[PDB]
C-alpha cells in the first residue's frame, strides 16, 4: 500500500509487508521471521535506536502468534518521531522467533516476558526463562485457549 | 519497656535449624555477663558504690573486651550466613573501638593518678566545676564519647 | 492496676444482656470474657453489623448466598441458627453460651431489645454486646435501651 | 553451625522478605570479597495477571483495577487506561477535564517521588526525613480524598469522557496552599544530598550507565534523563495539554545515583510550577466560582459549553472499544508508562498489553552492579524507582 | 448446536492431541468434564466458555464441547 | 533447595523429618495433614487422607519433582479433605484460636 | 449428614479457674502481650504504603506499642499487607513458621481476606491469606486507611485479651506425618544465580 | 609537607561543626507540636466524598442488575423471581461480600434509582471472614458518624482547613473549608 | 406522624462541621439519628446526622 519507511528504507533487498496504519498514526510492517535480525538491523543502521513495547498477542485462539516491536527514532527533543511497529506472526504448532536482543537489548526481559505468556521461543538471547509465573510451571497464561488448573490456592474462598 | 519485657519471657525458642544449642545461649550470656560485672566501678557518691577496686576503669575495660565473643558466638552458633557475616562484622566493629577507649580513660587515669573511680572523681571534686577533667581534656572526652558509641 | 474478681459473672447471670463500656483503645475488656469463660462459658465473639436481621441470623435459618465473582451462580447457602446450633453443639453440662458482640454501635435500639428479650427467654444465652464509650470498663443491663 | 569457609564467591539472596520498602524481588548477588561479579534478579512475585484479567474487562469496571501497577502515583496507570479507548474511539475531552487531569498527575509524580525519596535516602544513610516526607505525601493523600473519593490508588476519577468528578469547593485554595508549603522543601531535599559530602561520595559514579546505552537497554524517565537524554513525553508527544505551561525538562550528564536523584529532585520543582500554571489558567477558575457562574448566568454565556465541563458525554458502561490498534503513553514517576491495546469492537479489549516504567529500568540492574561494593546495591535499586507491582503486574 | 448461554463440558479425547493443548497441562483438571462451563461468546469454530471455577476462562474450539 | 507445598491442611516436604528438621530427599515425600488444627481427625478420616495422598502420590509417578507437581498433589488433597469436611466426617475444631471457616462455613444439607 | 460442614462437639473442657492470684497473672500475661505486639516488617504490594502511613508521624503506629520488626523471629504479630501470588505464598508461609508461638495474623485488604479484586480472573493470585495462615483479624477496604488498620489492631487486642494462659496447647501443630516413597524424576536448580557470568550473555 | 595534615584536620572540624548544626536542628524539632491523629480519641473525619462502607435501600431497588454488570468482579449478589401477579421484578436478599469489595462505588454511579450510596464508614475489621457478607439489612443501617462519639475530637485532615491551615490540630471552634460558596457570588455579582 | 419523614429534601444548619449548607436527601430514619444522602458529586454519599442539626426547605 504505503508506508514512509516501507518506500523508504525497505527497498534494500529486504521484502516486508504493509499492514496499514494504526489510530495513532503507527505504519505497521508485518515481518517474516526468517529475515527479522535481518530488517530490524536496516532499522537500527537508520535511526529507530529505542524499542519500546516488545509486545506479543495471540489474533486469534487457533490462529497465528505475533510477536510485535513497537521501534522509534528517540532523539534529544520533541515534536513527534517516525516511530514503526513491526510484527512477526509465528505458527502456533512451532513459535520460534530470532531474538533482537543483539540489537536492542531492552528485549532482554521483554522476551522473557512474552516467552512466559505466550510461549514464543527466542533464539539468541541469553536467558529463556519464565520472568512471571514460577520458573517451573507448565502452561502459557496470555493465551486464550489457556486451561488454568485448580490449584486449592486459586479457588474461591469458601 | 516493662511490657516489652514480659512478653519476651513468654515467647517461644526457635534454634535455627542447626543451631549448636549451648554456644546459642551462651552468646547472650557471654555479651552481657561482663556489661553487668562492670557496675561495680560506678560511684554514685564517695562510697555509694559496690567496691572501690583500684584497678577500677581497666577492670571496665577488660571487661567490656569480652563482647566480641559473645557477638562471634552468637555469629557462630545458627546455621545461616548473614549472622556469622553479621557476627564477625560486629566482632570487627567492637575491636576498632577498644583502643581508643583505652587511651582516653588513660589521659585520665594520668591525671588521676590512678585507676579507682572514687580517686577519679575526688581529683575533679575540689573546685566543683572548674577541676572536672572536659575542661582539661578536651579532645580526650570527644574521643571516649564516640569511642563509647 | 484494677485487680477484678468474678462479679462480672454475677452482673452477667443476673441481667442476662449487659451492654458493656470499654476504652476504644483495645483490649481492656477481654479480661472479663476470660473471667466469664473460666467459670465455663463458651464465649462466642463475633461482630454485629456483619449481623443482619437478629431474629433470622441467631435463631432461624438464614440463607447466606455468598459471592460468586461472575463464575458461579447465586448458590444459596442455608447456615443454620447460631445460637441454637452452637447450644446444641455444647457439652450438655456447660454453663451456657454467650454472644460477645464487639459493636455495639452502629446498632438500633429494637435490636437491644430484642437481644436482652431473647436472652430472657431461652434458658442459657448471654449478650455481652459491647456498645463502647467509656473511659473505664463499666457495664449496665440492657433494661432501658 | 554448618556454614564452611570457602575461596570461593560466595551468594547473598536478599529475597523477597524485604525488610525495608523495596517490594518483592529476589537479588541474588554473588559478590566475591566486595565486588558484585553476578547478580540475578527473580521477578514475579506479585504478577496478579492484569493482563489476562483486562481481556474479561470492561474499561469502566478495569478503571479500578488500574492503581495496582504503579502504586504510589495510581493515577497515571488511569491516565492510560482511560487515554487508550480515548484514542481508538477519537472521543475528546473538555480543556477543564484536561487541566484537571494535568494537576492531579503532577500531584502523582510530586507523591510518587516523594515515595521514592523516602526509601533512597533511608537506604542511603540519611534515615532522619524519612518520618517528615510521609507528611507532605499526606497533604497529598488530603488533596486526593477530597476530589478523587480515595487517597493515592483507589481512584475512579479518569473516564472515557473526562474526569468523574470536579474539585471540591476548596480545592484550589488548599492545593496554592501546599505548593506555597511545597516550595522550599525540595531545595531542603537537594541541600540534605548535595551540600553533604558523605552522601554525594555515596552516590558519585556509583551506576555508570551511558547515554547510548540507557538507549539501547530501553530506559526511560529519570533513568534516562540523568544520562543526558531530554525525553520527556509531556513534551514529545504533544499530551494533554501539557504545552500551554512554561516548564523545562531537567537532565544530567553522567548517569549516576546523584544524577537520578537530581533530576528527581528537579521534576519535583517542575511539576509544582505546572501545577501552580494550571490553577491559574483553569477554565473557570476554581469550582464554586465556575458553579457560581453557571448558576446566576442562566443556562447559557459559555460557561455551560464543553471545554468548561468536567466530563465530555459520561458514557453508558457497555461502550464498545472499537475495532483497531495503537499504543498509548504516559510519563509517569518513572517514564514510559504505555498501553498496546489491540480492541476488536467488543465490550472488552482483545489484547491490553502493559509496557512498565519501571520493568525496563529493573533489567539495566545486573549491569548496574557490574563494579559495584555490596553496600551499593541498594543505592543502585534505590536509585531506580523501582514499584513491584508494575514490575510484576 | 451450541449456542450462547449453553452449559458444555469438554470432551477429553479431542482435546488430547490438539493445538489447545499446547497452551496447557496435559494433566487437565475435572471442572471441564462437568456439565457447567457456560458458553459467553462465539466467534467462529471457537468458544468462549466460562468455568465456575474464579479463574479466567478458556477459548476453545467447538468440536471441543457437547452440551450437557 | 527443599522441594515443598507449603499451604493450609497439608504441607508436602519433598524429603524426610529427622528431628525438627526436614532434609531434602529425592525419592520419597513427608505429608503434615492439618499442622494449626482447624479440623478434628478422627482416625477413619486420616486413614482416608493417608490412603488418597499414597494414590496421589502414585499416580503422579513419571512427572518431574518440581514444586509445580508438588504444589498439585496438595491441592488435589486440599480438595479430598474439603470434600470430607463437606460429607460430614470431619469437623471443625472450636478449640482453636482462629475459628475462620477457611472451607466454607457449616451450612445445613438442603434447606 | 444434615449439616454440611459441621463443628464437632469438644470434650467438656474447662479450666475452672476459682483463683484470683492466677487470674491477675493471665491479666499481666494478656497485658503485656497485649501491649508490645511487634509487626514483622512485610510488605509485598499496595497495602503497605498503608501500612507505612501507620509507621509515620500522621497516624502513630508505636503508641499502641508496636515497632515493626526485621526479622520474624521477634516479630509478634503479621499484618499481610497486600497480595499474596503463588510464588509469594510457600515465602510468606515459611515467614509466618518462622515466628514464635504467640503469633497473630491481620488479613489487610480485600487481597488478603478473599484476593479481592484478583478473585475472578487471575491465575496466580492466592484467594485470601487463611487458604495459607489461621488469621486472627480479617480488615476490608482495598487500601484500607490507617485508622481502619489501627481498627483492627484494636479487635485484635481485644482477641489477646481473651487467651487464657492455661490454654496454650493450641499453640501446637500436631503432626501427622504419613511418609510415602515417590517415582518422580528430580530435575535441576534452573535459578542459580548465573546471570552475567552464564556463557550466553557474551556472544549470539 | 603538611598540606595533607592540615586538610585532615580540616575535613574533622568540618564534619564536628555539621554534627553540631544538626544536633541543634533536631533538637528544634521537639519543641514543634506533634502531628499524631491520635485515632481512637482522634478519629480522622473523612471527606465528602471518602467511598466507605456501601449502604443498600431494599425498598428503592428496581432488581436489575447494572450494580453487577458495572462492578469490577461482579460482586452483588442480586437474586430476583418474576411474580407474574404484578409483573414487576421483586427482588429478594440483596448483599455485597465485603472482603471482597474493593470500594470503588462503581456500583453507586450506575445505579438508576439511588439505591447504592456509599458511607463514612470503615471500621470494619472483624474476626470471622464470612460475617463480611452484608446482607440487605446488615448494610441498610446507619453508618458510624465519626463527629456524634462522645470519645472522639474529630480533626478535618487538609481539605477543610480555612485557606492557611495546614494541620487541623490547632483548629479553635469548628472554621469552615475554605471560603465562600456558590450561594455567595450570585449574591456578589 | 408530624415528625421528620423520610423521602424529602434538607439542608444542613450545625454551623461548626464538614458538611454545611449542604443539601440533601433524607433516606432512612432509626431511632433519631437521620442519615441523609447527597447528590452532590459523582458518588452519592450518605452522611449521618441527628434532628437538633437539621431543617427542611420551603423552596424545593
Ligand atoms: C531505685 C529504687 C530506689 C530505692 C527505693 C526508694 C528509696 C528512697 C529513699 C532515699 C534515701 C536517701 C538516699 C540517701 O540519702 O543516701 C544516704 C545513704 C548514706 O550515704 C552517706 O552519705 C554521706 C555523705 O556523702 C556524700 O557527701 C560527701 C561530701 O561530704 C560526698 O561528696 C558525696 O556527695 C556523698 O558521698 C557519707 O559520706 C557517705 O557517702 C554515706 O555514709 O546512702 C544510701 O543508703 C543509699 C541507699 C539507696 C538510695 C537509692 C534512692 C536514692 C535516689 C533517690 C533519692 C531522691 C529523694 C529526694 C527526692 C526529692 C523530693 C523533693
Ligand atoms: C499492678 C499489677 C496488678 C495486676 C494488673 C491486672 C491487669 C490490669 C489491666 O488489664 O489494665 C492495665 C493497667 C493500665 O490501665 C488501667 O486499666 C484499669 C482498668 S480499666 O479500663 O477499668 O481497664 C483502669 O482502672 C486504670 O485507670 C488504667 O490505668 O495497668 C497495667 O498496666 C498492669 C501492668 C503493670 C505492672 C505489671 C508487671
Ligand atoms: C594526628 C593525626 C594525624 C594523621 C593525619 C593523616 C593524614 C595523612 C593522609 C591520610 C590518607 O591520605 O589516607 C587516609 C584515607 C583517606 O585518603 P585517601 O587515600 O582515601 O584519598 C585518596 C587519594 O587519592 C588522595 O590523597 O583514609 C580515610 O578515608 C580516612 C581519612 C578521611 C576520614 C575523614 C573523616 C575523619 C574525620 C571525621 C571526624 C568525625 C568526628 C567528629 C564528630 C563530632
Ligand atoms: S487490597 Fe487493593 S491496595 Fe491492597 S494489595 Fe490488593 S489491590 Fe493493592
Ligand atoms: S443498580 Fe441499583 S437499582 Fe439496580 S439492582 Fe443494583 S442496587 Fe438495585
Ligand atoms: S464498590 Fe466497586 S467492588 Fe464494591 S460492589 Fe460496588 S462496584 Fe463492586
Amino acid at each position: 500500500e504505503a508506508g514512509p519507511v516501507g518506500r523508504l528504507l525497505q527497498s534494500q533487498n529486504l521484502s516486508v509487508e504493509s499492514l496499514g496504519r494504526d489510530a495513532s498514526g503507527v505504519e505497521m510492517i508485518k515481518v517474516d521471521r526468517d529475515r527479522l535480525l535481518a530488517v530490524c538491523q536496516t532499522l537500527y543502521a537508520d535511526g529507530f535506536n529505542y524499542l519500546r513495547c516488545q509486545a506479543a498477542y495471540d489474533s486469534g485462539p487457533g490462529q497465528d502468534l505475533v510477536s510485535t516491536y513497537h521501534l522509534i527514532k528517540l532523539s534529544d527533543n520533541a515534536d513527534r518521531p517516525p516511530e514503526v511497529r513491526i510484527k512477526v506472526f509465528v505458527p502456533r504448532d512451532d513459535p520460534r522467533v530470532p531474538s533482537v536482543y543483539w540489537i536492542w537489548k531492552t528485549a532482554d526481559w521483554q522476551e522473557r516476558e512474552s516467552y512466559d505468556m505466550f510461549g514464543i521461543v527466542y533464539e539468541g538471547h541469553p536467558n529463556l526463562k519464565r520472568i512471571l509465573m514460577p520458573e517451573d510451571w507448565v502452561g502459557w497464561p496470555l493465551r486464550k485457549d489457556y486451561i488454568t488448573p485448580d490449584f486449592y490456592e486459586l479457588q474461591e474462598a469458601y | 519497656p516493662l511490657a516489652d519485657g514480659l512478653k519476651l519471657i513468654f515467647k517461644e525458642d526457635v534454634l535455627p535449624a542447626n543451631s549448636d544449642r549451648w554456644l546459642f545461649t551462651l552468646g547472650p550470656a557471654v555479651v552481657v555477663i561482663p556489661v553487668f560485672l562492670s557496675y561495680i566501678i560506678v560511684p554514685f557518691g564517695q562510697n555509694l558504690l559496690i567496691s572501690n577496686l583500684a584497678m577500677g576503669v581497666f577492670l571496665w575495660i577488660a571487661l567490656s573486651s569480652i563482647a566480641p565473643i559473645g557477638l562471634l558466638m552468637a555469629g557462630y552458633a545458627s546455621n545461616n550466613k548473614y549472622s556469622l557475616l553479621g557476627g564477625l562484622r560486629a566482632a570487627a566493629q567492637s575491636i576498632s573501638y577498644e583502643i581508643p577507649l583505652a587511651l582516653a580513660v588513660l589521659a585520665v587515669a594520668m591525671m588521676s593518678n590512678g585507676l579507682g573511680t572514687v580517686e577519679i572523681v575526688e581529683q575533679q571534686s575540689q573546685y566543683g566545676i572548674l577541676s572536672w577533667n572536659v575542661w582539661r581534656q578536651p579532645i580526650g572526652f570527644l574521643v571516649f564519647w564516640i569511642a563509647a558509641l | 492496676g484494677l485487680l477484678a474478681g468474678y462479679q462480672f459473672v454475677k452482673d452477667l447471670e443476673s441481667a442476662g444482656a449487659l451492654a458493656l463500656f470499654v476504652p476504644p483503645e483495645g483490649g481492656f475488656e477481654g479480661r472479663y470474657q476470660r473471667r466469664l469463660r473460666s467459670k465455663g462459658y463458651t464465649t462466642l465473639p463475633m461482630s454485629a453489623p456483619g449481623l443482619g436481621d437478629l431474629a433470622a441470623y441467631l435463631t432461624q435459618e438464614h440463607g447466606i448466598r455468598p459471592a460468586h465473582t461472575g463464575k458461579e451462580d447465586i448458590r444459596v447457602y442455608f447456615q443454620p441458627p447460631l445460637v441454637t446450633y452452637h447450644l446444641e453443639n455444647l457439652p450438655p453440662n456447660a454453663k451456657g453460651l454467650v454472644l460477645w458482640l464487639i459493636d455495639g454501635k452502629r446498632l438500633s435500639k429494637q435490636e437491644f431489645a430484642y437481644l436482652a428479650q431473647l436472652t430472657q427467654t431461652l434458658p442459657k444465652f448471654k449478650v455481652v454486646v459491647e456498645v463502647g464509650g467509656d473511659r473505664v470498663v463499666r457495664w449496665e443491663p440492657l433494661a432501658d435501651w | 553451625p554448618k556454614i564452611e569457609t570457602r575461596t570461593e564467591p560466595m551468594v547473598i539472596n536478599m529475597g523477597p522478605h524485604h525488610p525495608s520498602m523495596h517490594g518483592v524481588l529476589r537479588l541474588m548477588v554473588t559478590l566475591d570479597g566486595e565486588d558484585v561479579i553476578d547478580c540475578e534478579p527473580v521477578i514475579g512475585y506479585l504478577h496478579r495477571g492484569m493482563e489476562k484479567i483486562a481481556e474479561n474487562r470492561t474499561n469502566i469496571m478495569f478503571i479500578p483495577y488500574v492503581s495496582r501497577w504503579d502504586y504510589a502515583a495510581g493515577m497515571f496507570n488511569e491516565a492510560v487506561t482511560v487515554n487508550a479507548p480515548e484514542k481508538l474511539a477519537g472521543i475528546p475531552v473538555p480543556k477543564r477535564a484536561s487541566y484537571i487531569r494535568v494537576i492531579m498527575l503532577e500531584l502523582n509524580r510530586i507523591a510518587n517521588h516523594l515515595l521514592w525519596l523516602g526509601p533512597f535516602l533511608a537506604d542511603v544513610g540519611a534515615q532522619t526525613p524519612f518520618f517528615y516526607i510521609f507528611r507532605e505525601r499526606e497533604y497529598i493523600y488530603d488533596l486526593f480524598e477530597a476530589a478523587t473519593g480515595m487517597r493515592f490508588i483507589n481512584n475512579n476519577y479518569f473516564r472515557i469522557g473526562g474526569v468523574a468528578a470536579d474539585l471540591t469547593y476548596g480545592w484550589v485554595t488548599k492545593c496554592r496552599d501546599f505548593c506555597d508549603y511545597f516550595l522550599p522543601k525540595v531545595d531542603e531535599y537537594e541541600r540534605l544530598i548535595t551540600n553533604n559530602p558523605i552522601f554525594v561520595r555515596r552516590l558519585q559514579g556509583v551506576g555508570k550507565i551511558s547515554r547510548e546505552e540507557a538507549i539501547n537497554w530501553g530506559l526511560s524517565g529519570p533513568m534516562l534523563r540523568a544520562s543526558g537524554v531530554k525525553w520527556d513525553l509531556r513534551k514529545v508527544d504533544h499530551y494533554e495539554c501539557y504545552d500551554d505551561f512554561d516548564w523545562d525538562v531537567p537532565v544530567a550528564t553522567e548517569g549516576d545515583c546523584l544524577a537520578r536523584y537530581i533530576v528527581r529532585i528537579q521534576e519535583m520543582r517542575e511539576s509544582v510550577k505546572i501545577i501552580r500554571q494550571a490553577l491559574d489558567g483553569l477554565p473557570g477558575g476554581p469550582y464554586e466560582n465556575l458553579e457560581a457562574k453557571r448558576m446566576l448566568e442562566g443556562a447559557k454565556s459559555e460557561w455551560n459549553g464543553f471545554d468548561y465541563q468536567y466530563i465530555g458525554k459520561k458514557l453508558s458502561p457497555t461502550f464498545k472499544i472499537p475495532k483497531g490498534e495503537h499504543y498509548v503513553r504516559v510519563e509517569s514517576g518513572k517514564g514510559e508508562l504505555g498501553i498496546y491495546l489491540i480492541g476488536d469492537d467488543n465490550v472488552f479489549p482483545w489484547r491490553w498489553k502493559i509496557r512498565p516504567p519501571d520493568f525496563n529500568n529493573l533489567q539495566v540492574l545486573p549491569q548496574l552492579l557490574k563494579g559495584m561494593k555490596v553496600a551499593d546495591i541498594v543505592a543502585i535499586l534505590g536509585s531506580i524507582d523501582v514499584i513491584m507491582g508494575s514490575v510484576d503486574r | 448446536a451450541i449456542k450462547k448461554g449453553d452449559l458444555v463440558k469438554v470432551v477429553a479425547e479431542k482435546l488430547a492431541n490438539s493445538l489447545e493443548a499446547l497452551a496447557s497441562d496435559h494433566r487437565y483438571p475435572p471442572y471441564l468434564f462437568e456439565g457447567r462451563g457456560e458458553v459467553v461468546d462465539i466467534r467462529g469454530d471457537y468458544a468462549q466458555i466460562k468455568f465456575p471455577v474464579p479463574t479466567p476462562t478458556v477459548w476453545l474450539r467447538l468440536d471441543q464441547l457437547e452440551v450437557a | 533447595m527443599l522441594l515443598k507445598s507449603t499451604t493450609r491442611h497439608v504441607h508436602i516436604y519433598a524429603g524426610h523429618v529427622v528431628d525438627g528438621e526436614v532434609h531434602p530427599d529425592t525419592e520419597t515425600l513427608t505429608l503434615n495433614v492439618d499442622p494449626d488444627n482447624e479440623l478434628e481427625w478422627n482416625e477413619a478420616a486420616l486413614a482416608k487422607v493417608e490412603a488418597k495422598f499414597r494414590e496421589l502420590v502414585a499416580n503422579a509417578a513419571g512427572e518431574d519433582l518440581t514444586e509445580y507437581n508438588l504444589r498439585r498433589i496438595g491441592s488435589d488433597l486440599e480438595h479430598f479433605i474439603r470434600s470430607l469436611l463437606m460429607q460430614g466426617e470431619i469437623g471443625y475444631n472450636l478449640n482453636s484460636r482462629v475459628r475462620n471457616y477457611s472451607l466454607g462455613i457449616p451450612r445445613v444439607n438442603h434447606s | 449428614p444434615a449439616i454440611l460442614n459441621p463443628i464437632a462437639r469438644p470434650e467438656v473442657p474447662q479450666e475452672l479457674a476459682e483463683n484470683i492470684i492466677l487470674t491477675s497473672l493471665n491479666d499481666v500475661y494478656d497485658w503485656a502481650r497485649l501491649s508490645s505486639l511487634w509487626p514483622l516488617m512485610y510488605g509485598t504490594a499496595c497495602c503497605f504504603i498503608e501500612f507505612a502511613a501507620m509507621i509515620g508521624s500522621r497516624f502513630d503506629f508505636d503508641r499502641f506499642g508496636l515497632v515493626p520488626r526485621n526479622s520474624p523471629r521477634q516479630a509478634d504479630l503479621i499484618i499481610t499487607s497486600g497480595t499474596i501470588t503463588m510464588k509469594m505464598a510457600p515465602a510468606l508461609v515459611r515467614l509466618y513458621e518462622q515466628m514464635p508461638s504467640p503469633k497473630y495474623v491481620i488479613a489487610m485488604g480485600a487481597c488478603t481476606i478473599t484476593g479481592g479484586m484478583f478473585s475472578s480472573d487471575s491465575y496466580s493470585a492466592v484467594r485470601g491469606v487463611d487458604k495459607l495462615i489461621p488469621v486472627d483479624v480479617y480488615l476490608p477496604g482495598c487500601p484500607p486507611r490507617p485508622e481502619a488498620i489501627m481498627d483492627a489492631i484494636v479487635k485484635l487486642r481485644k482477641k489477646i485479651a481473651n487467651e487464657h494462659i492455661n490454654e496454650r496447647g493450641n499453640l501446637a501443630q500436631t503432626h501427622r506425618l504419613f511418609t510415602a516413597k515417590h517415582k518422580m524424576k528430580p530435575v535441576p536448580p534452573i535459578l542459580t544465580g548465573q546471570y552475567l557470568n552464564a556463557p550466553s550473555r557474551q556472544a549470539p | 609537607f603538611l598540606n595533607q595534615i592540615t586538610n585532615y584536620a580540616k575535613e574533622a572540624v568540618q564534619s564536628a561543626k555539621y554534627i553540631g548544626q544538626g544536633l541543634s536542628v533536631t533538637f528544634d524539632h521537639m519543641r514543634r507540636r506533634p502531628i499524631t491523629v491520635q485515632y481512637p480519641y482522634e478519629k480522622l473525619i473523612p471527606s465528602e466524598r471518602f467511598r466507605g462502607r456501601i449502604h443498600f435501600e431494599f425498598d428503592k431497588c428496581i432488581a436489575c442488575e447494572v450494580c453487577v454488570r458495572v462492578c469490577p468482579i461482579n460482586l452483588p449478589v442480586v437474586d430476583w423471581v418474576f411474580n407474574k401477579e404484578l409483573k414487576k421484578k421483586e427482588l429478594k436478599h440483596y448483599s455485597i461480600d465485603f472482603g471482597v469489595c474493593i470500594f470503588c462505588a462503581n456500583c453507586v454511579e450506575y445505579c438508576p434509582t439511588n439505591c447504592l450510596s456509599v458511607t463514612e464508614e470503615y471500621e470494619l475489621a472483624t474476626y470471622d471472614r464470612h460475617e463480611l457478607n452484608y446482607d440487605s439489612v446488615a448494610m441498610g443501617r446507619i453508618p458510624y458518624k465519626v463527629t456524634q462519639d462522645p470519645m472522639v475530637t474529630p480533626i478535618r485532615e487538609f481539605a477543610y482547613l480555612p485557606a492557611g491551615v495546614m494541620s487541623g490540630h490547632d483548629l479553635p471552634a469548628g472554621a469552615q473549608r475554605a471560603g465562600e460558596r456558590p450561594e455567595a457570588i450570585a449574591n456578589t455579582a | 406522624i408530624m415528625t421528620i419523614l423520610p423521602g424529602m429534601t434538607v439542608k444542613v444548619t450545625n454551623p461548626n462541621d464538614t458538611y454545611y449548607q449542604f443539601q440533601g436527601i433524607v433516606q432512612r430514619i432509626t431511632d433519631g439519628k437521620v442519615a441523609v444522602l447527597f447528590e452532590g458529586g459523582n458518588w452519592d454519599k450518605l452522611v449521618t446526622f441527628q434532628a437538633s442539626e437539621l431543617e427542611p426547605v420551603v423552596v424545593t
